[PDB]
DNA sequence: TTTTTTT
């Protein structure tokens, strides 16, 4: 019945691939099944009650444990997707379950396993009958509400419902330079159509309605009201996760007690995974920075709670992991080390009263109000503030400078920003730590940079480079109120990082709040650097 | 047939050989086309050159014509003997064809078939670059080209500005003396052509779409006043294009910063949107026409931030003659340099940049080098064979020449501090001193060689062994490839001479090894560890193998000093980090071992017993997945072979094949055995054959592969991986390799506690009885060599350094009350912050050889050649914002594959190095993703490249069939044949019916390879001469790896490297904006590294392992598995010694007592946990679960796994790897009950 | 049942 295909590292199972995603294996592609078909008793539980109290609060009081990914027939169950494939030699297009395709496999060397077209005789049927290699189709249909399905070739090639049952062909449209032109040809009705008609606004006239399929759960919904979309195979906008995390502290919001513990005059040292040092402060940054704390033993846990398909999460758009309300959710833990930086209160309170800061805050609030009303949400809520944007920009610049100077890998370092000001206990600080247990600098390589002779270097070299962007004139002139954007003066070329590291997902960013740019000057926080 | 007049309008001599340049537009020269003969005369009417046209390029005022066949007329021939007229107004003119045909043999004595062809490869490497550049950037046809049947957006890949990225700019610094500058901008524009003016049809008669190109551009003049730059439009016909920027205030030096931009401001129309785009832009800045001095551009500001470093200041000192003048914002820059190297005259932007790197050599062959090196080369003073026969006084006379000229060079370099090092006098003196130090050590080495006689004997022995191995390796290689040669051919002076820095390193390393009482090895402070650095390709490996040979030879002549044996045992330990690297190093070391054995065997026959009776051997110590761990497995592999103990494929001494099932013998093993490997010579003339070596103590090839056979009879040399050294805390029989032995068995060898044999045997199978004998111990080894030292950093280098505490301790021995320590030699390609690294891992003082000098180009041993005299390796950059990576990769691969065929069809076999193409990839997932695109889309686009109506000028038709993927999935049997698969060239014969070269393949022949792909390392086994073209996917994670990887191509032929850089990644874009400066100053940019042991996170993992490793091997009571539970008060006093040595090294390395207190507390904690468990009664306490007593035995330590990490978990490898999870497929058929609907 | 590459 079952057969192995391949293997991956288990750190990916909560960030890339996982339930409902398309795994691009070297020979084919699969979709991971839901967690209700997983081996419950081969998943080692992980103990963290503080994260459990929030997971229960979001997904209901029936959740029991947080469990690790499992470890000859033991593994992660998958199922092939998409089901329509194309033969290379003859160009024939047929679904797998019609019988014309058969599988060649080895149960001891399962990396070589791939599909072949059984008894190929060529396009004209003159070649000898031999198995020939085949390639999966390169187009899919996506829905906003969460549904995924194969491309409807039969509906598209005949312009509607049809009677014909003949074979289909694929072509490269003759010319070499063209990737935009592709042809689908019917062998029996002799009709043809182009793949260019399914994109742009032309897709609304031609493409049919959504069906409501969940490939990982193997179910069909009754009805769907969303307009479908044509999407390439392996696109970046196909799967986004929903994650929640917390830190292990000695002993109701998650971030509250962490800020309480980290700002104590004497940090505790009795817990086995908590040890801190108090190494100085650079001489150029005396008035701004009040305390730098280096952490040499730190522990973090994570969780996976759901996913969405086309757009990033802001909850009607979340897709469940099981048919019922699930009893357990996956988990992951990493032992690492971090650096904490605290800023001066009075310098921030004085800087908030300048006029240009109020102008930029009004512009960003207008852009936020424009952005929330386009999706029928309440526009009078969820503004983090202007201090959040300032700290969030400084964090991204520092993380980029870490990779530019020391030669680190990009996805090795995560971030965490403390900026609440509404509960009478104002917060100001960022936290930078390692992402995985096998990344760069895990053996004391990050606490090395926490000395006063290196952190000031890093900050100066970060602030000097950010003065001119590579698309500078139109970048500084960008107005978030006109186009309902949630960012200003921060494009891909000067601010943003990989999707693993960011906490909010590349929102609320403004480099003019830090240093004087070409159009805002008086709104800066660091002067003369 | 056209006429022309020579004027020499170009400077590049290689191009002026093969090209002709004519002024004016090509519209005045439209009648000249391809395949037309031309004739060139000078300004006085003398016939000079004849050529055949290959290709025509054109510009706004000049045209460039290329050739493929050319002949030069040497004689002074007047035009007046020919009936042809003088060329009027220096223009073209038609020549009579029949008169030309009659005149060619009559006066020039040549015919059409007598014209030769161009053979240079630097011309081909330029033609290929032009062919790719025309397709990727444009314009393909010319200034007024036409584009048929396709949109103009997708025809080109790079260099286009969209209407409302849309802008480009650059930054530069200007002098404060001038006040006006000049700015020039140019671009291109395309316009739709109406139907009634063009007659291009489809196949069915319909009209096609045709666009036409029109040039633009204009100049402005700009005064410098502080403030923003006023908007200006260079061209009146397009008033919505802008140049803008800002001008800043003065600095402390008195210069100004100027920032520029070029912005497209056009609007988007509803139809024909491609008319609003701007194509092929560029900017040029120059001084004004009436200005006094042209050079006004100066150095970009340093931007100091209060930091000092002697190495950084020295690096700024050496690279002072290459200056960065500008930076780019989205486009690379290029600057022209005046007669003063600090001043620049023009700056301009370049969409795709190119730069060529100078090559490094060892001097002695050219006429312009120093007289002493040429005298040494010409007089044969570098010959290895000659140096072993001279007397002591001619030997010192020959060796003094290497030091006298070095002292003269040091004296010459001292005068230039005041003149040519202004601003850097202190660093100049600091660099001057170390050359005098090196000269002092060279004279010390010569003095040591003068007084001692054992050193002289060892020196002669090493010279002879190196010469013999050097000569015989080439004969073995030639014999393995089926060549019919004899040994007489390879005995020449050319193949048996030194290179000067190898001999200098040998003379450096002599005094520390000849006498153990030297101050280098007997005191803990100021001990030198010799770091050797050089460009890749110089003989570093042959340099330290000679040191290993000298170390081996001298040890047997010193006698048994200090109550230790010296006639046998391990001497040299060599270690690596890559398992494959050890496999190619072993094959190199075996030839030297064989040569030493052959010398020793001949020495004993004559009656000279100085070398001893024990033979020289060599072993491999790598993981059990490669080598058998027990002789039963060695028997089982051979038994399964006839119906792995063989790492050798061919005999190192004669090159004969090896049959695994016949040439391997395993002796029967009641308790232990020996494995032998014999040469495959059936006729029986090799010295390692079965008919000759049966009498020797170690018959056959002297190699040891099995772990137990190594443990019972230790070898002279060991080649191992670093990760195998972590197994000391698991197995206690490793102590034999460090010389902790007391007993020996006549039948089997050295013994350890817990072994099978006890030394007492009765008579059995006719063999006599024997009894256990006692023996004095053996001296620990002398020399440790660590290669690829730059890879020893980060998390790997931390655990290499932490586990080096025990290794540095266990080779110590006492001589006359002092403590003797081993010499450490390291080798690397780069150097950056080496002092802290070497002090951290090795705890030594560093010494770098050779020193810098006052220049990058010139020191005494390395000479950097000029582009005029020797070619270099050209780099080229490609980048496009917003484009997907596969869309770039397909276009690049197709362009290169198709242009290579076009160069093949006209030239022939010299196009071979660019014919196969090598690709480097950063990740396995991207390699697998590209593998499917290479089979399907690249082949399709390569097969359809000249059967559409779109004109592609320089590409040609090729078929792509053979793709290989060189990675970790290949068995080692075909890997030498895969390397020999790449040796076959593209066979081609001239087809006279078509007039071109075509590859015809015979019946069942071996086809060549078209595309080969590579993972993070290349195959790096041999220096195959064929490969000369390479493409890199993205910038690698380190600078040293980048210099290493792209240096593997173009070693015997001109090379070409092309880097595809993304736009989203920070490092790729940052390297794109500074492409020209980064590739001119390589060593300035090596990224920082750190080695931090005794940090808490390393102490939770490695501390218990290092403590147990030190405790087990040094004592006898704790050696075996039953050693646990013997910890009691009478034996507790020997653990404090190990705790104290760990704490002493921690305190010395960290140089901070705050680390030492923590280390002491953590060691005391582990000691008191050990003391609790050993005192538990009613059980047998052991290290592991093993033996018949396992039903009552409880283990003490654990292996890493599913459980949580604790104090007693001991790792089994240096690097931590997280185990993966597998996927299970559920193949089944699915029915559908739901239907589509509108 | 132990040794290592690679994101
Ligand atoms: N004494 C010598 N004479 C001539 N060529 C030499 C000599 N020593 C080394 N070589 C050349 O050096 C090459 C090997 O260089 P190698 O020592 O492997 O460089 P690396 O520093 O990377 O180890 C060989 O191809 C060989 O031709």
């Amino acid at each position: 019945n079952k057969t192995p295909v391949g293997e991956v590292r288990p750190s990916q199972l909560l960030w890339t691939y996982g339930p409902g995603a398309l795994i691009d294996l070297p020979s084919l592609s699969v979709v991971t099944l839901g967690i209700d078909r997983w081996e419950r008793e081969r998943c080692q539980p992980i103990q963290e009650a503080r994260l459990l109290a929030a997971v229960r609060k979001v997904l209901g009081p029936q959740v029991e444990n947080l469990r690790m990914p499992p470890f000859a027939n033991i593994g992660v169950p998958v199922r092939p997707f998409p089901r329509w494939m194309r033969c290379v030699k003859c160009g024939l297009l047929s679904p797998f379950d019609d019988g014309l395709l058969e599988i060649k496999e080895d149960r001891f060397r399962a990396e070589r396993t791939r599909f072949v077209h059984k008894g190929c005789t060529g396009s004209k049927g003159n070649l000898p009958a031999k198995d020939a290699d085949a390639v999966p189709a390169r187009f899919l249909l996506a829905c906003r509400d969460g549904h995924l399905d194969d491309f409807p070739w039969h509906y598209f090639v005949h312009g509607g419902n049809s009677t014909c049952k003949g074979t289909l062909r694929f072509f490269e449209s003759g010319a070499s330079l063209q990737t935009e032109n592709l042809w689908v040809r019917c062998d029996s009705c002799e009709a043809s159509r182009s793949m260019a008609h399914a994109f742009g606004k032309a897709g609304k006239e031609n493409l049919p309605a959504c069906r409501g399929r969940h490939p990982h759960l193997d179910q069909f919904d009754i009805d769907c009201g969303e307009e479908p979309r044509a999407v390439l195979l392996g696109a970046t906008n196909s799967w986004f996760p929903i994650t929640l995390s917390a830190l292990a502290i000695p002993q109701a919001d998650i971030k509250g007690p962490e800020w309480e513990v980290l700002t104590e005059a004497n940090p505790p040292t009795d817990y086995p995974h908590f040890m801190s040092k108090k190494i100085g402060t650079p001489a150029q940054f005396i008035p701004y920075i009040s305390r730098v704390l280096l952490l040499e033993r730190l522990r973090e846990v994570n969780a996976l709670l759901g996913f969405t398909r086309v757009e990033a999460p802001e909850r009607p758009q979340m897709a469940s992991l099981a048919r019922n309300k699930p009893e357990w959710v996956p988990a992951n833990q990493v032992h690492g080390e971090g650096i904490f930086i605290q800023f001066n209160e009075k310098t921030l309170v004085a800087w908030e009263s300048l006029d240009a800061v109020k102008q930029v805050d009004e512009m960003l609030r207008g852009g936020h109000t424009g952005w929330r009303n386009s999706r029928n949400l309440d526009p009078n809520e969820d503004y983090p503030g202007i201090r959040y944007a300032m700290l969030h920009t400084l964090s991204h610049l520092l993380i980029r400078e870490l990779a530019l100077e020391c030669g680190y890998n990009a996805a090795s370092i995560r971030e965490r920003i403390y900026a609440d000001t509404s509960n009478g206990s104002p917060q100001a600080g960022i936290l930078i730590y390692t992402a995985a247990a096998d990344s760069d600098g895990t053996l004391g390589g990050l606490v090395d940079l926490g000395k006063p002779e290196n952190l000031g270097r890093l900050l100066v070299q970060a602030l000097n480079r950010s003065k001119i962007c590579s698309s500078d004139p139109l970048c500084s002139e960008h107005n978030p109120e006109k186009d309902r954007s949630l960012h200003a003066a921060a494009c891909h070329a000067c601010t943003l990082v990989a999707e693993t590291s960011c906490e909010q997902g590349n929102r609320y960013l403004d480099r003019s709040l830090l240093i004087p740019t070409l159009e805002r000057i008086h709104a800066a926080f660091f002067k003369g650097f | 047939a056209w006429i022309a007049i020579d004027h020499n309008f170009s400077r590049a001599q290689v191009l002026t050989y093969y090209t002709l340049q004519l002024k004016g537009e090509h519209s005045l020269h439209q009648a000249i086309s391809d395949n037309d003969w031309i004739l060139v005369l000078d300004t006085t009417g003398n016939i000079t050159r004849v050529g055949r046209i290959l290709r025509i390029r054109s510009d706004l005022e000049t045209t460039t014509i290329f050739f493929d066949r050319m002949l030069q007329v040497k004689s002074v021939v007047s035009i007046g003997i020919t009936p042809f007229k003088f060329p009027p107004n220096d223009r073209a003119g038609r020549i009579q064809w029949t008169d030309f045909i009659e005149t060619l043999p009559k006066e020039l004595h040549i015919t059409i078939a007598d014209i030769p062809k161009i053979e240079d490869q630097t011309y081909i490497r330029e033609l290929l670059q032009l062919a790719v550049m025309d397709d990727l950037l444009g314009p393909a046809g010319g200034p007024n080209e036409l584009i048929v049947d396709m949109g103009v957006r997708d025809r080109y890949l790079v260099g286009k500005l969209a209407p409302r990225p849309s802008s480009l700019g650059m930054t530069f610094c200007v002098d404060g003396d001038v006040d006006r500058v000049e700015i020039e901008a140019r671009w291109g524009r395309y316009e739709r052509v109406p139907n009634d003016e063009h007659q291009f049809f489809k196949s069915n008669g319909q009209k096609a779409k045709v666009w036409k190109r029109i040039p633009c551009g204009g100049k402005i003049v700009l005064p410098l006043i502080e403030g923003s730059i006023s908007h200006n439009a260079p061209d009146s016909t397009s008033p919505e294009v802008r140049v803008q920027g800002s001008i800043r205030a003065k600095n402390d030096n008195g210069d100004r910063l100027i920032t520029l931009f070029l912005v497209n401001a056009q609007e988007e129309p509803d139809t024909n949107r491609d008319t609003a785009w701007v194509f092929q832009p560029e900017l040029i800045v120059r001084a004004a026409k009436d200005a006094a001095k042209p050079a006004i551009f100066r150095r970009r500001p340093v931007l100091d931030a209060d930091g000092m470093d002697p190495e950084r200041e020295a690096l700024e000192m050496i690279y002072r003659d290459r200056v960065e003048f500008a930076v780019g914002h989205g486009v690379a820059v290029h600057a022209e340099i005046a007669d003063d190297v600090t001043l620049a005259t023009e700056v301009r932007t370049t969409v795709m940049p190119q730069y060529e790197v100078q090559a490094t050599e060892t001097p002695g062959l050219e006429l312009s080098d120093r007289p002493a090196m040429r005298e040494m080369v010409s007089s044969g003073l570098l010959d290895m064979q000659r140096l072993a026969t001279l007397d002591i006084d001619p030997l010192v006379d020959a060796l003094s020449v290497l030091t006298n000229d070095y002292a003269t060079w040091i004296d010459e370099q001292n005068l230039n501090v005041s003149s040519k090092a202004k601003g850097f006098d202190t660093q100049a003196q600091t660099a001057i001193n170390r050359c005098q130090e090196i000269h002092t050590r060279l004279q010390e080495g010569i003095n040591t060689l003068k007084s001692n006689e054992n050193a002289l004997a060892a020196f002669r022995f090493a010279n002879q062994a190196m010469a013999t191995q050097r000569i015989r390796s080439l004969y073995a290689l030639a014999m393995r490839r089926g060549e019919d040669v004899t040994l007489d051919k390879f005995d020449v002076l050319k193949n048996r001479s030194w290179r000067p820095f190898q001999l200098a390193f040998l003379l450096l390393s002599i005094p520390s090894l000849a006498d153990p009482c030297h101050p280098d090895r007997v005191k803990p402070i100021e001990a030198y560890a010799d770091l050797l650095w050089f460009p890749t390709g110089g003989g570093k490996t042959e340099a330290y193998l000679g040191v290993a040979a000298f170390t081996m030879a001298i040890r047997r002549m010193q006698g048994n000093l200090g109550g230790y044996d010296s006639s046998r045992g391990l001497t040299v330990i060599m270690r690596y980090t890559l398992r494959l690297l050890t496999l190619q190093q072993f094959q190199r070391a075996t030839a030297l071992i064989c040569a030493m054995e052959v010398l020793r065997r001949e020495a004993l026959n004559k009656g000279d017993k100085s070398l001893g009776t024990e033979p020289f051997t060599i072993g491999l110590w790598v993981g059990n997945k490669v080598t058998p761990g027990t002789t039963e497995d060695s028997h089982n592999a051979i038994e399964k072979t006839r119906n792995s103990p063989v790492q050798l494929t061919s005999c190192p001494w004669c090159g004969t094949e090896i049959v695994p099932g016949q040439d391997v013998e395993v002796k029967k093993d009641k308790a232990g055995g020996r494995t032998f490997v014999y040469c495959g010579d059936k006729k029986g003339r090799c010295e390692f054959s079965k008919g000759k070596s049966s009498t020797q103590p170690h018959p056959g090839i002297p190699v040891l592969v099995v772990d137990e056979e190594i443990y019972h009879r230790p070898p002279t040399m060991m080649i191992a991986t670093v990760d195998k050294f972590a197994m000391m805390a698991w197995r206690g029989q490793v102590r034999t390799l460090f010389g902790r032995v007391e007993k020996e068995c006549e039948r089997h060898g050295l013994l350890w506690p817990g072994a099978n044999c006890t030394g007492n045997h009765q008579a059995f199978k006719g063999q006599p009885s024997a009894k256990v004998k006692a023996i004095p111990p053996i001296r620990p080894p002398d020399l440790i060599i660590q290669d690829e030292f730059h890879l020893i950093s980060g998390p790997l280098g931390t655990m290499v350094g932490l586990y080096e505490t025990a290794v540095d301790e266990l080779c110590s021995w006492t001589l006359n009350g002092k403590t003797v320590k081993p010499k450490i030699i390291a080798s690397t390609a780069t150097v950056r912050k080496a002092k802290e690294q070497v002090n951290n891992v090795f705890m030594r003082q560093v010494s770098v050889f050779p020193p810098h000098g006052l220049d990058v180009e010139d020191n005494f041993f390395s000479v950097q050649r000029h582009i005029k005299d020797k070619f270099g390796r050209r780099y080229l950059g490609v980048c496009s914002p917003g484009s997907s990576r596969p869309a770039m990769l397909i276009r690049v691969y197709t362009a290169f594959l198709t242009a290579a065929q076009e160069l093949f069809d006209h030239f022939g076999e010299p196009a071979d190095p660019y014919m196969t193409m090598v690709g480097y990839f950063n990740s396995l997932r991207e390699l697998g993703g590209m593998k499917r695109l290479a089979e399907d889309d690249v082949q399709t686009r390569s097969y359809r490249v000249q059967m559409s109506m779109v004109e592609r000028p320089a590409l040609a038709q090729r078929s792509v069939n053979n793709i290989r993927e060189l990675t970790s999935r290949v068995s080692s049997q075909d890997i030498p044949k895969y390397l020999d698969n790449l040796e076959v060239k593209f066979k081609a014969e001239f087809d006279s019916s078509a007039g071109k070269y075509v590859t015809k393949w015979q019946e069942g022949d071996t086809r060549a390879i078209d595309v080969v792909l590579a993972t993070n390392m290349l195959s790096v086994g041999v220096d195959v001469n064929r490969l000369g073209l390479m493409a890199v996917n993205g910038q690698p994670k380190g600078t040293a790896e980048y210099i290493q990887a792209t240096s593997r191509v173009g070693r015997s032929f001109p090379g070409l490297v092309c880097t595809v850089l993304t736009w989203a990644r920070p490092r790729d874009l940052s390297h794109y904006e500074t492409f020209e400066h980064y590739h001119a100053t390589f060593y300035k940019h090596v990224e920082a590294q750190s080695v931090t042991p005794f940090s808490p996170r390393a102490m939770d993992r490695g501390l218990t392992g290092s403590l147990l490793s030190l405790m087990r091997l040094k004592n006898n009571e704790f050696s075996p598995n039953e050693g646990a539970g013997k910890l009691d008060m009478s034996n507790q006093s020997e653990l404090a010694h190990a705790i104290e040595v760990l704490a002493t090294r921690a305190g010395n390395v960290a140089e901070d007592n705050a680390r030492k207190l923590l280390a002491e507390n953590e060691l005391k904690e582990r000691a008191d946990e050990w003391a609790k468990e050993a005192s538990k009664g009613g059980r047998i306490l052991g290290y592991e679960k093993r033996g018949p007593d396992k039903d009552k035995t409880v283990a003490l330590i654990k292996s890493p796994g599913l459980q949580a990490w604790d104090n007693w978990t001991v790792p089994m490898s240096m690097r931590e790897v997280e185990s993966g999870v597998r996927l299970i497929m559920d193949t089944k058929f699915i029915k559908d009950d739901h239907d589509w609907k509108p």
